[PDB]
């Protein structure tokens, strides 16, 4: 049915699945018009399409002539959502091919089960996360690819760079969700957490930095720290007197 | 006006013939209905006053044969036969008549409310969605599921009502998924009028059998088809003036004829409010809202 806390385990069996977040599809700046209307500019978006146990990440770039001469744009988003996902399963061998889709906001699911009536044995599922991958355009490396598209494009990335070699894909993954949702809480803070040691680089071929462990477990510590302070500068809520159970809640919740 | 005999009532039951009913008692000297309409398809159907899960009857056409009723002991229910002896028939029935054993089929000159549930529905087309070819009436009964229910047992059974499925390939034509799924009048105008039902004549026939299937025996599957098939025809941007008038008709005689204290199990809001308020036949159906506003206000 839906992906919940039900078990969040399945994710990182031997089941092929990814996830789709259609929220950076349709990207637009709003503005005033010369009469004082209101008037809308769209921006180059994506399609976030990860496989969570591989950290494999398959970025469609929607460069903004997709729109042009189109009507009801939001809703068209999700069904362009849908035939680019349907597409990238075609391209992919039939044992690459995903046995589940989970999509992170409901309204995707008709779209893609329209799509998708080709394979009926791929299950179409909702998730009960709340994932943070809208923040994926406040990776940089992401973010550039994006925005300097001049046409259609997909692109492979690994979300995880090179972690899978010393961590198991659930802790990657967590490390994943704690970053992007620090960065969607407070970005410019969270850059600034990431690269405030000029020592520790971004290898060209990775998205993050190269921390070792010890360094990652302080990096994830300021992360904690961070959704921590902006819930509590967000709620007018004193966090000094919060136990490491209301903490927990708080950052998981 | 025909005549449908019954050989004796040895058991307490609720009589439906169309929209009308009568109770009948334990060995009461009732011996059938005369003054059926001709022209007309007719519903004969029953409801035991010991047992109300048995809700049972026979769709049948008194151009078609000489039909009567026995009880049977065995079975527990009433079976409808076909005499083949025109004469013992004529006999049978003029006995009856002559002793006043028989009800009269109460129709008031001024109504038109059979026919106008009735309109496009024909006993041949009920005979190939109710498979029993070695009768010319069809039983129906509350229990029966329908070839899409049987999808998601006894295949011989079952109501082989046209299966609609909006997320089905028959419904989306590949490369048209968006335009198809927000707009049904390619699977409406191509696959179900031209494709399978030939003509909107046959298509509203099956949606006032469905409805009427759901009403007298309380058929979940049948709800479920007539529902479909409206909401097919309101969720396509592109239908014949013609059959939007005529849908607006049918749906008004059904809703006026669905007893008030049925209208929560009978009727699916999500549809009607979908139909009526947001869908591309929103305002095309005029008398139906008027009915729908005024009935059943709560529902909407």
């Amino acid at each position: 049915g839906a992906m919940n806390s039900s078990n969040y385990a399945e994710l990182f069996n031997n089941d092929i699945k990814l996830f789709v977040d259609d929220t950076n599809v349709y990207r637009v700046t709003v503005h005033k018009t010369f009469e004082g209307n209101v008037a809308t500019k769209a921006i180059n978006g994506c399609i976030f399409t990860l496989n969570p146990k591989t950290g494999h990440l398959f970025l469609k770039i929607i460069h903004t002539s997709v729109w042009a001469g189109q009507k009801r744009l939001s809703q068209l988003a999700k069904w362009k959502t849908a035939e680019e996902v349907s597409a990238l399963v075609r391209s992919l061998p039939k044992e690459e091919q995903p046995k589940q889709i989970i999509v992170t906001r409901k309204a995707m699911l008709d779209p893609l089960e329209v799509h998708m009536l080709d394979f009926p044995n791929i299950a179409i599922r909702p998730t009960e996360l709340r994932l943070p991958f809208s923040a994926a355009m406040s990776i940089d490396k992401l973010s550039d690819v994006v925005m300097k598209a001049t046409e259609p494009q997909m692109v492979l990335f690994n979300i995880y760079d090179d972690w899978l070699d010393r961590i198991s894909s659930y802790t990657a993954f967590s490390r994943l969700t704690l970053l992007l949702r620090a960065l969607k809480t407070n970005e410019e803070s969270a850059k600034m957490i990431l690269l405030s040691d000029p020592t520790i680089t971004i290898k060209s071929y990775h998205l993050w930095p190269s921390f070792t462990d010890e360094q990652w477990i302080t990096i994830e510590s300021q992360m904690r720290d961070l959704i921590l302070t902006e819930y509590g500068r967000k709620y007018n809520v004193n966090i000094s007197a919060l136990t490491q159970t209301e903490i927990k809640d708080i950052i998981l919740g | 006006m025909n005549t449908v005999p019954f050989t004796s009532a040895p058991i307490e039951v609720t009589i439906g013939i169309d929209q009308y009913s009568f109770n009948v008692k334990e060995n009461q000297p009732f011996h059938g209905i005369k003054d059926i309409p001709i022209g007309h398809v007719h519903v004969i159907h029953f409801q035991h006053a010991d047992n109300s899960s048995m809700r049972y009857g026979y769709w049948f056409d008194c151009r078609m044969g000489n039909f009567y009723i026995q009880y049977d002991p065995k079975d527990g229910l009433y079976k409808m036969m076909e005499e083949r002896d025109g004469a013992k028939f004529e006999n049978i029935v003029h006995n009856f008549k002559e002793r006043q054993m028989m009800v009269s089929y109460p129709k008031i000159d001024e109504d038109d409310t059979w026919y106008n549930l009735t309109e496009f529905v024909q006993m041949d087309k009920i005979r190939k969605i109710v498979r029993k070819d070695e009768n010319q009436f069809s039983y129906v009964d509350s229990s029966m599921t329908t070839v899409q229910e049987n999808e998601l047992s006894d295949p011989a059974h079952s109501l082989n009502y046209t299966v609609i499925n909006f997320k089905s390939r028959e419904a989306i034509r590949p490369g048209h998924e968006m335009e198809d799924f927000l707009d049904k009048s390619y699977y409406l105008n191509t696959v179900m009028l031209q494709g399978i039902f030939k003509n909107s004549s046959n298509y509203f026939g099956e949606l006032q059998f469905a409805f009427l299937n759901a009403m007298f025996f309380g058929n979940y599957g049948s709800s479920l088809q007539w529902h479909a098939m409206i909401e097919l025809i309101c969720s396509s941007a592109t239908v014949p003036k013609h059959m939007l008038d005529k849908l607006d008709e049918i749906l008004y005689y059904q809703i006026k004829t669905l007893p008030e204290q049925y209208s929560d199990i009978l009727l699916n809001e999500r549809v009607w409010n979908i139909c009526l308020y947001s869908s591309f036949q929103k305002n095309s159906l005029h008398n139906t809202e008027k009915i729908m506003e005024n009935k059943y206000p709560e529902l909407l």
